[PDB]
């Protein structure tokens, strides 16, 4: 994804403030409370009823983690998006068969975690600079 | 249909709001504009940019349709008829713009009400301006 | 939100699809099968393939949902409450394959019925299917 | 776009039996008809407000024409249609600003054309074909 010098390094300095644990496990979580649907995938996580349940859900936390450290592998190559993520498309295509809107909205639930723990500082120039990211991770696992 | 457990967060979550609604939709059509320039489009004879006194006027109108709608929850379509003439059969919206709204406005109310934001109320608040997009979209 | 002229073309279209009810919809399961073989995963049990029993009696009785979906066209979402259970909360059916089934169903009709498809018929058509997907991805 | 042998040789031989002046126009009027909103960008055209005088419209016949050949020329070059699709994408980009999602809304209104005028031999295996060619000329004009 191209990205202005200023947008890069606007996006990796709000990067480095997030954490890992953390983050990723409550954007896997509301993308489970807020799109119903998605809990297909994760049956096998355990109970899923409600949101309490959803965010209070170890597996869904681990989960949560890898999604996120591969969003940041994804960060740290943002000229190779479409090489980066080509094991992982095949395997949420072939395998596991996630339609592709659903990582858009994965992505959109991302930036609004992002807002959400970043309040002021996640100013309308940085939200369009993660938009472009997570548009682009979602096209590249799209492939 | 919108559940009436929805339907007390988002009053909860819009009272919240309260003062702060004007600011909020213009702050919202901001990062839309920021985000999906294309959205642009349909202000051809406004000053988007940053501070604009127009955006800020609209997002006052917006904001104010948006408090019409959470007080009018049970009554939507003939509480938004007019909007739904303007936005369909006048200015012909895309209705991925009324998704990309809504996400913008989603992310404002993150941004600005951490405490309030849980998921619950953050489903909520999803489904409502869903319906309230719904709504503006229904062509009749 | 349909209109009485659209519902008009609705009933007429349904009506010379008549008899051939089943056989049609049983058509339009196989080429969304065909078309979007992601859909498939909904039918694991299934045998999938041309000529399926299977596929041809649930074929039949989507049909026959459509037939009573057009027959109660005022009432769909208390007529379709057991379907929209069924779709959203057990199966936890994407309504991207909502759309691919009515898409389906539309190049059936439009395959079937050249002089009834007009383009005023398939516009109403696609409001209908359009209304019965909202219907069944509606969670209560 | 990646098709069997058997795909490529069913799509040829239906397009051989496609009239260019008339499906183009049919696609493009049943588009302006099905989904009301698209007339934003054909408001030069002239009269749009009922089915009628939206089929009986010369130049949506016209404009029809053209989008037509469009097709042809990506369904001639199948393997490089994000090549011969890059001025039309930055075309409808850049100056006419269309979503998307509207390319897909008029390859599957191309579809129904299809299936209208050919009937019984608009087989459900040539309609799979179908519909994989209009997602990759959706994609390439969406670059
Ligand atoms: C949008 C960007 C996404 C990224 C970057 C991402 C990342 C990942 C990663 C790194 C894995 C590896 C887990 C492993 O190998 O054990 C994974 C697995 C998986 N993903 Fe995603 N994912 C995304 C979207 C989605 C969405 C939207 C869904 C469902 C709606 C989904 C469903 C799954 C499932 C079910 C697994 C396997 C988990 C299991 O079997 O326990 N993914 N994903
Ligand atoms: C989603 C919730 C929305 C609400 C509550 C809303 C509300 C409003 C209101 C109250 C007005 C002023 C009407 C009047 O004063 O009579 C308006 C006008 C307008 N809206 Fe929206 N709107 C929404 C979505 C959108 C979107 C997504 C777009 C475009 C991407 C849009 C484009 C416009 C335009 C172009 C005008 C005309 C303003 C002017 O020309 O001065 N609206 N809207
Ligand atoms: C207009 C749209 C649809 C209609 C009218 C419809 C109608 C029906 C009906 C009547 C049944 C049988 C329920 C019963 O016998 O109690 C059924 C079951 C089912 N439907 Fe749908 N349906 C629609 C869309 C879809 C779509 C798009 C999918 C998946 C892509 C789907 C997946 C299923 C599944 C998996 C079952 C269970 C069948 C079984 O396991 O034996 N439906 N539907
Ligand atoms: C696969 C989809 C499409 C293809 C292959 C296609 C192809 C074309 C072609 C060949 C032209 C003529 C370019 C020229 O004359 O230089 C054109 C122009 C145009 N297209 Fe499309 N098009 C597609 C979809 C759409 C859609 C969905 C819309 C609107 C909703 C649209 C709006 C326009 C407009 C407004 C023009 C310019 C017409 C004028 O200025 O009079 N196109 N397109």
């Amino acid at each position: 994804v191209h990205l202005t010098p200023e947008e890069k390094s606007a996006v990796t300095a709000l990067w480095g403030k997030v954490n890992v644990d953390e983050v990723g496990g409550e954007a896997l979580g509301r993308l489970l409370v807020v799109y119903p649907w998605t809990q297909r995938f994760f049956e096998s996580f355990g109970d899923l009823s409600t949101p309490d349940a959803v965010m209070g859900n170890p597996k869904v936390k681990a989960h949560g983690k890898k999604v996120l450290g591969a969003f940041s592998d994804g960060l740290a190559h943002l000229d190779n998006l479409k090489g980066t993520f080509a094991t992982l498309s095949e395997l949420h295509c072939d395998k596991l068969h996630v339609d592709p809107e659903n990582f858009r909205l994965l992505g959109n639930v991302l930036v609004c975690v992002l807002a959400h723990h970043f309040g002021k500082e996640f100013t309308p120039p940085v939200q369009a600079a993660y938009q472009k990211v997570v548009a682009g991770v979602a096209n590249a696992l799209a492939h | 249909v919108l559940s009436p457990a929805d339907k007390t967060n988002v009053k909860a979550a819009w009272g919240k709001v309260g003062a702060h609604a004007g600011e909020y939709g213009a702050e919202a059509l901001e990062r839309m504009f920021l985000s999906f320039p294309t959205t642009k489009t349909y202000f051809p004879h406004f000053d988007l940019s940053h501070g604009s006194a127009q955006v800020k006027g609209h997002g006052k109108k917006v904001a104010d349709a948006l408090t019409n709608a959470v007080a009018h929850v049970d009554d939507m379509p003939n509480a938004l008829s007019a909007l739904s003439d303007l936005h369909a059969h006048k200015l012909r919206v895309d209705p991925v713009n009324f998704k990309l709204l809504s996400h913008c406005l989603l992310v404002t109310l993150a941004a600005h009400l951490p405490a309030e934001f849980t998921p619950a109320v953050h489903a909520s608040l999803d489904k409502f301006l869903a319906s309230v997009s719904t709504v503006l979209t229904s062509k009749y």
